[PDB]
């Protein structure tokens, strides 16, 4: 133990230059792939959008026209997904989080095809998903698949690959460089032992990938917010409050979540023509109430400026709160392609907005504008259901830019992921590869 | 860092005006602005404030739409309306940047204020009168010499002697409002030597009523 | 609503006085404010959050207290220490501002240089008649003047108004003005201005005769 | 066989470390903002005590010196006296003390490094607070283990890097920074680790509040908001990043190399280097005057710099002052960081890189502040290898997030060529260095 | 977003002016700001640019001061000052917010332009006539009246017809210079069954002269 | 600095034609960018990097080319495209732009309508007097306008201008303007201005008499 580390601090930082090339060609595909994917996510929404116009007199056969056409999208992704690869449904970051634990395989050859052109068709449709899942774990394979055809030996080369592909693979899904990173050295690092994980390759694919990304869909932000104002000290407080809110709900929604897949499971048994059905059933409610509320279905990166602005009225957040809640349990709980990321950030905002609205006409003495109270909030879910406080905060701060709100953010992240432990939850993304390992054996 | 309010002045009771607060030295975007107003003898008290994105307007428990504040960010002004005015809206009129410290709000930098008047008196200007002392006192090692402002309306006068130059122990009393005009007088002591051997003078100034007077105080003969 | 009341409405201190001032408040206060108003001039920021210097704020100032009693304190008080000091709070809302209190410089006792004016041969054409009396340059401020007409005394046409603490010399002016027309000051001789100061335990007499 | 172990239990933080996480915090942060508010109060003694004698100006020279002289001396004392092991940033010393190859002295280190510090830094010394702050965070985090006998490797591993967290934090109002570091770079990067990040974040938290209680309302840096970056540019960061990236470890070889020939100079002895330290420490608060750009935190330059207020010249001298002045200060054992300074050693060298760059393509638009900005941390990149530490404390210094992309690039073109180079963690090199004598 | 230059017309040989475009609808700080020149019926000259903060202003190929351009962010202007103005430089004179794509930068907003004329002859202010049918209209369909613009100095004016509100059927035709001064005529189309019925008014604006005039079309009688 | 030189100066096409212009540099430019500059408009940003579209830009334009040659394409041109258009590059300081291409539109035969006007009255009045001639909306361009005072032909006097082509009708507007002095102009009676044009084999005239 002693001379071990001696001198051997030499050899910290010392990445095999193989594996550093290699990381740049993996983030250069993700990015690519992941740019692809999203215009084509993009030109399927815009299609529907036409299509809606060639039948926008006959009201009764626009809400027809709606349904059906992310009936039938949805459909073939959920298809795509039973008939060719099963381990490209929901998130698929479980998947990818297994992968590194090697206690799931990496069938990129399959997942690849299945997850690309299934969540084109489910968030294509205007499912409430969000492009993470798809873009994490195509990129997860991307990286695999680059191990495997150049052979590449050693569990360093073969976990950092992967690692880097899951990374700048959430990097191109939000813009999101430093989230990329920390989403792995946080989070996503196999957290029962040490790894291989070369933490400078993870930097040089999220870099290239986010370089691809910029080189397309770029000069416009997902997300702008523009800067909001500050937080004063004697007003730190409320963000705690906050927190404890979102550290309560975030185990009830991750419930929700999980029995509502046991729920789903029933509908079709397993069977998959129940399942693609009723697929094509809730992918065509989401085109559909992406019509006549659209507020309640889609990925939720337009409500989140609508919010933060306070344009909402606090009825209309209540139901849009509600309303997605709903929406994005029947979206994700039943395996459709695509991750439950952004869905989680709207929910988020969302909810901070109203306790803002609230906190606003409680105190005039603060100053308050609930604009920050929804930026602190965005990320508040994905601290107490993915627990991953520090990647959400970075993803929130490198997508809304309000750095003076760190403080306010910091704290009701740590307030969430706090009373989410000790209210008896667990980290999402875990729960679940804890199931379909405990499901595999439980079927020997 | 300047705050530059206008608009005051004689109003009528039951009518309106807009005063007006002028912003420089710094991005007037980013701040809460605020009115205060101070009634004459009286103290301080605050009327209303207004956020950067006007989405937030806080009044005084004052009575239902007394006042509509609002701001241009365009030309970085803030504005204060009061319609049906009284004699309590009577006062001098403060714009103030709100910041903090540890949260707890403060009035930052305020503006020199612009004053209200209201009343139904009309605009008189001041007579004025010279007050050399006569040869039944003493002439003196000091001589006091003086100057009534009699029955003006509204305030301000502004009294200087020898164009302000000769500003050497000169004291000038609070004008006096009785029966809807105002009277004060303003004192000068000056050496034995120097008056009337050289020329005191007295410059009034009541612009309300566009008058610039300049009264020379001859001895009595 | 929160209402803030300071202890000494007005007061006095030499340079070089412990200076002390107070708010207290009907509630429950935090992290009070000063302001300094001096006359004539827009109120400035003092202390803050219960006893914080602005930025210019000379170290002598501070502010202390919590819960329903602060103060403002001066060690080694100065000449341009002299103004209106508001205190004013934000902890409940609305805020609100204290009565002020007006810190004045103490000085040695001064005698009222007492000067007396006949009407103007300009205000009698047009029929009227203001005799001026200047009591200029007293401390304290303190001060009751007296007319007499004739050797008679005369309460009805007086108008009096002191000046504010001189800068120059922390003294105080005083200026009582008596309008008559010009028939009813012309139907007598003597007009008589009699100053009582506490300087004095005899009062200062200043008069003229038009004969 | 058992085969399971799973999943719930990941993010599960006994209670007790998380509420004794919240005192470490506390007390790193107020400790952090007085040993702060010594530093500056030391300072502006030295400047009055400058104005006592402004007319003569040889005797000026010598108050300015002497001056920082007694104070660099008091710290050398302090340290060579009674804790030895609280020379230089005492980083490594900290992180040796994670791997349980290191002890955590805090009833010597506490007030040595404080007092210490304070004294070197108060001379104007070229060393930052973070060295102080860190070790200082560090063992308040241990002396509380004690204080309460806290038993397992998790809560004593835990509150000795949630202190050496609140600690970084406090030093540069840098929250993210502060657990970056932890997780990034602090944790024993050989195995995993009990380290609970839950606890490291309320620690920090509670840290970054009293730091803010205090000196708040004002930055450390202003820089304003910066222009953009646009794709067509990004190469030029690349090569700033290789520039980091050879020099680097030519830096961490002079900082090592010094050490030793600066050794000789005292042999060991607690009176030559005790001397010597007060010669340097007077060095300092002489140069702190004739040209203050060369010595002290380099907190200064940096606004100055950026907004490329220097000509090109001013600052290739003060790239070459603050290259020795750095050295002498640091790697002659005063108690004190090396992080600060290799910020305005990386601000400086970008900011003529922008220079450059600017007269060299007219068509990219460029602004030399950009440069500044992604070569701020780039040594900090190439010398203590924690680049994603150094992008995320500049980040939040500076306030430019439309530049990270090309901070980011700049960072890892300095830590790829620092390791192609041959080079090695600086605060790596340095715990193996002590190791090495405690063995060989 | 707009960009309204000006200060542009009449120079002497040698003389120097300055041109200043107001801009407002974007963040005046943070664009980099062109100024490009049109000489008439010629090509796009770009003239130079300024950043931000002031502190690096490029000029094309150019003289000691042949152009200064400024820029005051406190008032979202730019300033361009041509000296010793030749007849080169009687030319249109447009000022852009630049921007960029990948990074090679372009034009991005461009300004409405300003008239610059280097010439001797004094600055006339137009004589605006009306032309209406020859008091024997053939009353078609339409009816076709126009209004004369007549010796004005330098270029432009601008016509326009019922304050704009009769926008179609309008054509200005081109001035034609003839003895230093400028001669156009603005042609209008509307419906015969709502004239003289309804008012025409020929809105002429010289904006050298700062003169503006506004003719009605009188049915001749 | 770049020289960049424009396929056609003036090129004509009929809406529907596949349109392509040129731009081309003396060394190597690379992304440049295109601006439309409709008649009387100033230059807007149309495409740049080479080939995107500036929002707002309809599909039927596209941008394209490399080393010393870069093209501007419409497929399948508008009339109301009718402008001409300016290439610039800015990948070499100091930036530089071409010389503009004239894109002209091609359309079906359209007659002049020709409206002639008297001297005003307060024309007259100050001693001047102006015949106006307004042939409008015709196409091709090419017309001959022609002045019969009395019927004896004038051309002592006369002055012309044309408009720019429109670009929603694509057609031209033209003028003449006779001038003449008062005593001139009334030394006659009868005036006529006579308009030829492929549209009618027999010229159009208009007329006016003071009687
Ligand atoms: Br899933
Ligand atoms: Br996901
Ligand atoms: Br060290
Ligand atoms: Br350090």
């Amino acid at each position: 133990r002693r001379r071990q580390l001696i001198r051997q601090l030499l050899e910290r930082d010392k990445t095999p230059l193989a594996i550093l090339f290699m990381a740049a060609v993996v983030g250069t595909l993700v990015g690519l792939a992941a740019v692809a994917f999203d215009k084509g996510v993009a030109w399927l929404q815009n299609q529907r959008m036409g299509a809606l116009v060639h039948t926008a007199d006959n009201y009764p056969l626009l809400l027809t026209v709606a349904f059906l056409c992310s009936a039938v999208l949805a459909m073939f992704g959920y298809f795509l997904v039973r008939k060719y690869a099963p381990e490209a449904g929901g998130s698929g970051i479980p998947e990818i989080e297994g992968a590194l634990e090697d206690q799931r395989p990496v069938r990129w050859w399959r997942v690849l095809p299945v997850k690309f052109f299934g969540g084109l068709g489910t968030l294509g449709g205007g499912m409430v998903l969000g492009r993470e899942g798809p873009t994490v774990q195509i990129g997860g394979n991307i990286g695999r698949m680059v191990l495997d055809i150049f052979r590449l030996k050693g569990d360093e080369a073969r976990h950092t690959l992967l690692a880097t592909g899951a990374a700048a693979g959430l990097a191109a899904a939000f813009n999101a460089p430093l989230a990329g990173i920390l989403f792995i050295i946080e989070h996503m690092r196999p957290q029962f032992r040490y790894t291989l994980i070369s933490i400078k390759a993870v930097f040089i694919g999220v870099i290239m990938s986010t370089i691809m990304y910029r080189i397309f869909n770029h000069e416009v932000a997902l997300i702008d917010v523009g800067k909001l104002s500050d937080a004063p000290l004697n007003t730190l407080w409320l963000y705690l409050i906050l927190g404890i809110i979102f550290g309560i709900f975030g185990p009830i929604f991750n419930k929700w979540v999980l029995g509502m897949q046991d729920l789903l499971h029933r509908v079709h048994g397993g069977n998959i023509t129940k399942w693609v059905l009723m697929g094509g059933a809730i992918g065509g409610l989401c085109g559909l109430l992406g019509f006549v509320a659209p507020a309640t279905s889609g990925g939720g990166f337009n409500l989140i400026p609508i919010a933060t602005a306070g344009n909402f009225s606090m009825g209309m957040l209540v139901f849009i709160f509600v309303a997605r809640v709903i929406t994005t349990l029947l979206c994700f709980s039943s395996g459709a392609p695509g991750g439950i990321f952004a869905p989680m950030l709207a929910l988020g905002t969302v909810l901070g907005t109203a306790f803002g609205m609230v906190a606003v006409e409680l105190f005039p003495q603060y100053h308050l504008e609930a604009g920050t109270f929804a930026i602190a909030g965005m990320g508040a879910l994905l601290a107490a259901s993915i627990r991953a406080p520090l990647t959400g905060i970075i993803l929130v701060l490198e997508m809304t830019d309000n750095y003076q709100l760190i403080l306010p953010m910091i704290i009701t992240g740590l307030g969430a992921t706090l009373l989410a432990q000790f209210t008896g939850g667990k980290p999402l993304y875990s729960a679940i590869l804890a199931r379909t390992l405990a499901k595999q054996e439980a079927e020997q | 860092v300047r705050l530059l309010e206008s608009g005051g002045g004689l109003v009528q009771p039951g009518g309106s005006l807009k005063l007006s607060c002028a912003a420089s030295g710094f991005d007037y975007s980013r701040y809460w602005m605020s009115w205060v107003r101070q009634a004459p003898g009286k103290g301080l008290k605050w009327i209303g404030e207004i956020n950067p994105v006007s989405s937030t307007i806080n009044y005084t428990p004052s009575l239902k739409d007394k006042f509509i504040i609002s701001r241009d960010n365009a030309k970085d002004t803030l504005y204060l309306q009061i319609s049906k005015v009284r004699s309590e809206d009577t006062a001098l009129y403060y714009c103030a940047r709100l910041y903090y410290g540890y949260g707890y709000w403060y009035f930052d930098v305020w503006g020199a204020g612009t004053t209200v008047t209201v009343s139904s008196a009309k605009t008189t200007p001041p007579s004025v009168y010279p007050l050399a002392p006569g040869s039944a006192a003493a002439a003196a090692s000091m001589v006091t010499l003086g100057c009534l402002v009699k029955g003006y309306f509204p305030e301000p006068v502004t009294v200087t002697w020898n164009s302000g130059s000769l500003a050497a122990g000169v004291h000038t009393f609070p004008a006096v409002l009785q029966a809807a005009l105002y009277t004060l007088s303003s004192s000068v002591t000056v050496p034995s030597s120097s008056w009337p051997s050289e020329t005191v003078t007295c410059n009034v100034a009541h612009p309300a009523s566009s008058t610039k007077v300049d009264k020379k105080i001859v001895p009595r003969a | 609503d929160i209402v803030l009341t300071q202890s000494p409405a007005i007061m006095s201190a030499a340079p070089g006085d412990k200076v002390t001032m107070t708010c207290s408040a009907s509630s429950s206060v935090s992290y009070i404010h000063w302001y300094q108003q001096k006359s004539g001039t827009s109120p400035k920021r003092w202390i803050y959050d219960t006893s914080k210097l602005t930025s210019g704020v000379p170290v002598r100032f501070s502010g202390s207290g919590s819960g329903t009693s602060y103060s403002l304190t001066i060690n080694t008080m100065e000449a341009e220490d002299a103004a209106t000091y508001y205190c004013q709070q934000w902890s409940s809302h609305p805020q609100t501002f204290g009565g002020g209190t007006k810190l004045e410089i103490l000085r040695a006792d001064a005698a009222p240089t007492v000067s007396i004016f006949p009407p103007s041969s300009e205000q009698l054409t047009s029929g009227g008649a203001s005799v001026v009396c200047f009591l200029n340059n007293f401390y304290p401020k303190d001060i009751n003047v007296k007319w007499k007409i004739d050797g008679s005394e005369r309460q009805n046409g007086v108008l009096n108004s002191w000046t504010d603490q001189d800068s120059k010399d922390s003294t105080y002016s005083m200026s009582s003005t008596l309008t008559l027309t010009k028939d009813e000051y012309e139907r007598h001789n003597s007009y008589t201005c009699e100053a009582t100061h506490k300087t004095s335990t005899s009062p200062i007499v200043k008069s003229f005769n038009r004969a």
